[PDB]
């Protein structure tokens, strides 16, 4: 499985802790886990940098309760103030994104193949496909370390940055 | 009925009563499992009785809500009533898992001390005979010591 | 020859024949000098319910043993807690009419006994034979061979009968005297 | 069925050998078609119709008390 | 040799009505023999419905007693008086209506599985989603569902009992 995946730095198959002794099912499970983790990390790091670069907090997140976009602090303090059913609906959209199609072993969802199709690598060129997915994986790992470091910085410093 | 461990230079077969009737394969299986596990528990309890004095007691919180800095509670009697019941529950739960993750019934590997822990093995040079006789004798000494310090604590009132 | 319960249940049910022995060959006569085939009234003549009688005797003896031990021990040491202290409940016989009701403990014990007895009622009615009787598959430290098994069964029976009689004169010796473990006047 | 038992009995034959670990469901073997047929009986259907009519009249009297719109 | 015993209650033979079901090959816990007198399909349906209801109810109690509350002045009541304030407010009857629709269709499912009009399994409603394709994975997932359901039944029972006894949030 050393020839699978991305390895952008090249020659960088890294089992380090010898995690994969050789089992296709466990490796595919962890590949789905890593690709999902990377997508989540990239999205979260975007939603973490955006409130600071372009503040852009227009209007009330809760017109009835009174929760304003500009009163939720950026970072970890968000999960006390984003409205109750606001968090419920965010969770529900994650549920829709994860439960619309099947992500079980033996299905394309287990490989990360989803219904987004917002890059459409054009199968006639099945060579930029590997580049696109490798870049996605590597960027997901980078934003993975990034987002966990950002959360730790938020916890230690007391605010987002 | 001698060869399966438990025999050493101080005495080979020391049992005036108890196994006096001899034979009794299943009885010796359960008795050997009891001796091995009792020795392990006694070793752990003896070490947990010497650590609070030979070493600095844990500087943490044990109960962060109740501030159990590990020094207010003693070493021995009383600490049972001092450690929170919600923590004794988790201690007994770890014991529960370690005694139900693998089987311990008759004919199983459980009635041998074999719970897949290994770590302190040998190189399989049949010096594991020496290591397992060390198991049994060391556990016997540790259990004599654990109940000796149990009594010592109770009769003196506190740790010593 | 304990006859592992899975194959022992093959001969379960209410046996209609008679073994020709004493009470269906039950262990228990087994006195000091010879065998004390006691049965003076003749309940063992009712051969079909002899396994029922053995189950009842074993259950009574076990409950007794536990109860005698549990009105001997508390007169020395009590459970930690104010409701069980030597001052809140001066005597062990008072412990019944001390918690009861809405204090919790005794009602919880009754509830759990009821649950464990309802769950094991299928053992008494049906799945009960001469050999099974009180065998709830808690053997573990039940010695092998055959005569050792008989010795342990007769030990259990003698201790259970002794504890039944002892508990009788013990609750009696405590109500008429109101004293600690030695219930003499 | 040598032992005299009533018709439509969910009882196993009492003439059995040593204790049997058998499944004897004590619940009526009813049928969905049979239940629908029974609820379509003239007594059942017409009493249900009478109850529906009576309740409809009750509700009309409740929400339109008396004959106010005569 | 015979009479496959209950791995849970080792002194009672396992009820033959348990064969082929998820919790029988490892526990087989039917000491009172309900499956011997009641249809095991109905019993499994009841068990799974109770387990799912309790798994929802436990997290509902957790949320309600942790401050998770809908944005409404009428919703600012404690869990103990929640099912009197919401009963008077109306939403309890609303939940009753919608769950009644769902339960009428569940009744149709039950009264179609028993007559053989469908090959539906007792707990099955068709929601595959996070369902393994491999049969062993399906069995393990069903066992996880059953164990979680039973654990949450007991957990919710304890939660409500202790909350009514000693009015507190949840850790008590
Ligand atoms: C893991 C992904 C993730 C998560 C959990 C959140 C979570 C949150 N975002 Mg967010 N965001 C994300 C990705 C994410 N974002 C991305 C990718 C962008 C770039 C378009 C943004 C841009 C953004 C803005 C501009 C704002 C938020 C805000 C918020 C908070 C209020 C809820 C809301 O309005 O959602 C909005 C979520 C989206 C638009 C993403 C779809 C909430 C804590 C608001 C806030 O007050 O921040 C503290 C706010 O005004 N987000
Ligand atoms: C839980 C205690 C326990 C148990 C179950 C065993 C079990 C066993 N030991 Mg053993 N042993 C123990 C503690 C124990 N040991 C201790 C503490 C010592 C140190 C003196 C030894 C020293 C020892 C030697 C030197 C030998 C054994 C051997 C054996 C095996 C055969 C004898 C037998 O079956 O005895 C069954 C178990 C018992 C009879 C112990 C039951 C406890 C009795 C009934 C009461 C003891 C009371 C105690 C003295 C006072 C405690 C304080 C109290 C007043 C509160 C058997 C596996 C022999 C062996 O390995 O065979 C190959 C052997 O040669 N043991
Ligand atoms: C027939 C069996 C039986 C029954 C019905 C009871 C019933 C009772 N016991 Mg008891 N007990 C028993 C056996 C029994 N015991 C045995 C065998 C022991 C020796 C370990 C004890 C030791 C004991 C103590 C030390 C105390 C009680 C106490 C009590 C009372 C409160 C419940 C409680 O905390 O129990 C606690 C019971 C245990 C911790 C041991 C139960 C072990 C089971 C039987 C196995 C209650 C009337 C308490 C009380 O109010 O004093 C009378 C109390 O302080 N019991
Ligand atoms: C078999 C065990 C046994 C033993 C050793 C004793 C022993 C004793 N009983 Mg006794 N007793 C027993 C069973 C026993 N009893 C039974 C089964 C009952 C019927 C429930 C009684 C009823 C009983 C009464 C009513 C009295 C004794 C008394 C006495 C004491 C004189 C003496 C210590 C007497 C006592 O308390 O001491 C004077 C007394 O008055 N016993
Ligand atoms: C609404 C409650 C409820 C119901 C209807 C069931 C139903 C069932 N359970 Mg179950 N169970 C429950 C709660 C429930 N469970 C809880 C809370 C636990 C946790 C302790 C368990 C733990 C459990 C185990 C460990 C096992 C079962 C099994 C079974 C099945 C056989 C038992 C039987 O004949 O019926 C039981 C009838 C009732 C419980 C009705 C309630 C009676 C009260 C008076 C049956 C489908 C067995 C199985 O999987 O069979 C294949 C099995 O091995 N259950
Ligand atoms: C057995 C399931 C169950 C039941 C009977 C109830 C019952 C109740 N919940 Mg509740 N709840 C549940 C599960 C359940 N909940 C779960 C799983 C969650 C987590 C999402 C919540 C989150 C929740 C909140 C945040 C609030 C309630 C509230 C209430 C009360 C009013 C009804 C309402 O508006 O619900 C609203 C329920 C939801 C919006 C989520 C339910 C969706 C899942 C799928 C069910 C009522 C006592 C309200 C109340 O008045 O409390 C005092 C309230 O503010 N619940
Ligand atoms: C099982 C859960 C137990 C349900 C509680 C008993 C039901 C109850 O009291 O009904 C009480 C509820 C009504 O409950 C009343 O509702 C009034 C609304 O005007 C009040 O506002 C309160 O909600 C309450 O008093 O009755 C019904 O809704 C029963 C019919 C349910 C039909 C569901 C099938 C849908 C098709
Ligand atoms: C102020 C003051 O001073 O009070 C002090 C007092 C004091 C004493 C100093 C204290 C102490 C120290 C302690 C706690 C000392 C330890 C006491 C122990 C370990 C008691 C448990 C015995 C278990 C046994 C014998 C099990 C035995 C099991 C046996 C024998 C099994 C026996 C079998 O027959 C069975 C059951 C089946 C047979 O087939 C096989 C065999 C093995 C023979 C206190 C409590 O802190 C307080
Ligand atoms: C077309 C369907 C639709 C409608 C019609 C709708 C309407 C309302 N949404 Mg919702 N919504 C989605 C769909 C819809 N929302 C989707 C796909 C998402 C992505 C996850 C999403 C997110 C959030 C968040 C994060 C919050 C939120 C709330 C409210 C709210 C206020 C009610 C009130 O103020 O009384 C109203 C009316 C905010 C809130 O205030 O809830 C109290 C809150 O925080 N929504
Ligand atoms: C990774 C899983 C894990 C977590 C996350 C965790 C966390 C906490 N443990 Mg815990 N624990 C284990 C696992 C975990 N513990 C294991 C395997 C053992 C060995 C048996 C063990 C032992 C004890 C003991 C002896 C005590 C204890 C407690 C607390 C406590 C205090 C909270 C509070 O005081 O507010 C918190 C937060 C103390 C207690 O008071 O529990 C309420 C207490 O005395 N723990
Ligand atoms: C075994 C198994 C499982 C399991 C399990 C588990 C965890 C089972 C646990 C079950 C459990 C935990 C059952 C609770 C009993 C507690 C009771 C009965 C409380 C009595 C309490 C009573 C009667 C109250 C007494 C009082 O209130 C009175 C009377 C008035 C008050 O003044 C005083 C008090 C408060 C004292 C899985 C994993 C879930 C599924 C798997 O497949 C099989």
């Amino acid at each position: 499985e050393s020839e699978r995946g991305a390895q952008p730095p090249f020659g960088f198959w890294d089992p380090l802790g010898l995690s994969a002794d050789g089992d296709v099912a466990t490796f595919k499970r962890r590949r789905a886990s890593e690709i999902k983790h990377g997508r989540i990390a990239m999205l979260a790091a975007m939603g973490y940098m955006t409130p600071e670069i372009t503040g852009k907090f227009p209007g009330y997140l809760s017109p009835s309760t009174g929760v304003k976009y500009a009163d939720i602090p950026n970072g970890l303090a968000a999960i006390s103030k984003v409205p109750v059913v606001g968090w419920l609906q965010i969770f529900a959209w994650t549920a829709v994104c994860e439960l619309w199609e099947d992500q079980v072993p033996g299905t394309p969802g287990h490989e990360g193949e989803f219904c987004f199709k917002a890059f459409k690598v054009t199968s006639d060129a099945p060579e930029t496909r590997e580049t696109k997915l490798a870049s996605e994986l590597a960027n997901g790992r980078l934003a993975m370390m990034a987002i966990i470091g950002l959360f730790f910085q938020d916890g230690l410093t007391g605010s987002a940055y | 009925f001698e060869n399966e461990l438990g025999v050493q230079a101080p005495t080979g077969f020391w049992d005036p009563l108890g196994f006096a009737k001899d034979g009794s394969m299943k009885a010796f299986k359960r008795r050997r499992a009891s001796e091995i596990k009792h020795g392990r528990i006694a070793m752990l309890a003896t070490m947990g009785y010497i650590t609070p004095e030979l070493t600095g007691k844990f500087p943490g919180l044990l109960s962060p809500s109740m501030g159990l800095k590990y020094e207010d509670i003693p070493n021995g009697l009383g600490a049972i009533s001092k450690v929170p019941a919600v923590g004794w529950a988790q201690i007994l739960a770890y014991t529960f898992y370690c005694e139900q993750s693998q089987d311990q019934s008759e004919g199983s590997a459980g009635e041998a001390g074999d719970f897949g822990f290994k770590v302190l093995t040998s190189k399989d040079e049949e010096g594991l005979k020496r290591k397992l006789n060390s198991e049994l004798a060391n556990g016997r000494l540790a259990m004599m010591a654990i109940i000796g310090m149990f009594f010592q604590d109770g009769l003196t009132g506190s740790a010593w | 020859a304990r006859r592992e319960l899975a194959v022992a249940y093959e001969d379960a049910g209410i046996d209609l024949m008679d073994n020709g022995k004493f009470a269906q060959g039950l262990v228990g006569a087994e006195a000091a000098f010879g065998r004390y085939e006691f049965d003076p009234i003749g309940f063992s003549k009712y051969t079909e319910l002899v396994p029922w009688f053995r189950e009842a005797e074993l259950k009574h003896g076990r409950i007794a043993m536990l109860a005698w031990l549990g009105l001997v021990v508390p007169d020395f040491v009590r459970i930690p807690g104010e409701a069980y202290s030597f001052e809140a409940v001066p005597r062990v016989i008072d412990a019944h009419d001390a918690l009861n009701a809405d204090a919790g403990p005794n009602f919880q014990i009754i509830l759990f006994i009821s649950i464990v007895e309802l769950c094991c009622a299928k053992k008494v009615f049906e799945w009960n034979s001469v050999e099974t009787a009180g065998d709830y598959n808690l053997t573990r430290l039940f010695p092998e061979d055959d005569e050792a098994q008989k010795q342990m069964r007769i030990a259990e029976l003698k201790n259970g009968r002794l504890a039944m009689i002892a508990f009788g004169g013990a609750v009696t010796q405590a109500v008429i005297t109101g004293k600690p473990f030695p219930w003499t006047f | 069925r040598k032992i005299p038992a009533g018709p439509y009995s969910v009882s196993v034959e009492p003439l059995r050998d040593g204790a049997t670990n058998e499944v004897s469901i004590v619940t009526p073997p009813i049928s969905s078609e049979g239940v629908q047929e029974y609820l379509s009986l003239a007594p059942v259907f017409f009493m249900a119709l009478a109850i529906f009519t009576s309740g409809f009249a009750i509700e009309v009297l409740r929400f339109f008390p008396d004959t106010r719109y005569w | 040799g015979g009479y496959k015993m209950s791995k849970a209650v080792p002194f009672l033979p396992m009820s033959p009505a348990l064969e082929g079901y998820v919790g029988a090959e490892e526990e087989g816990f039917d000491p009172m023999g309900f499956s011997l007198a009641l249809d095991i399909r109905w019993l499994r349906e009841a068990e799974l419905k109770h387990g799912r209801i309790c798994m929802l109810a436990t997290v509902g109690w957790i949320a309600t007693d942790l401050g998770m509350r809908l944005p409404g002045p009428a919703y600012q009541v404690s869990t103990l008086e929640a099912h009197d304030a919401m009963v008077k407010f109306g939403p309890m009857a609303q939940i009753l209506i919608w769950l009644g629709i769902i339960e009428v269709f569940s009744f149709l499912a039950i009264t179609n599985m028993m007559e053989g009009t469908t090959d539906r399994q007792p707990g099955d409603y068709g929601l595959r989603r996070l369902y393994p394709k491999d049969e062993e994975g399906q069995y393990e997932m069903q066992l996880k569902e059953l164990r979680n359901g039973r654990l949450a039944m007991l957990a919710f029972s304890g939660i409500v009992t202790t909350a009514v006894l000693t009015g507190r949030t949840w850790p008590f």
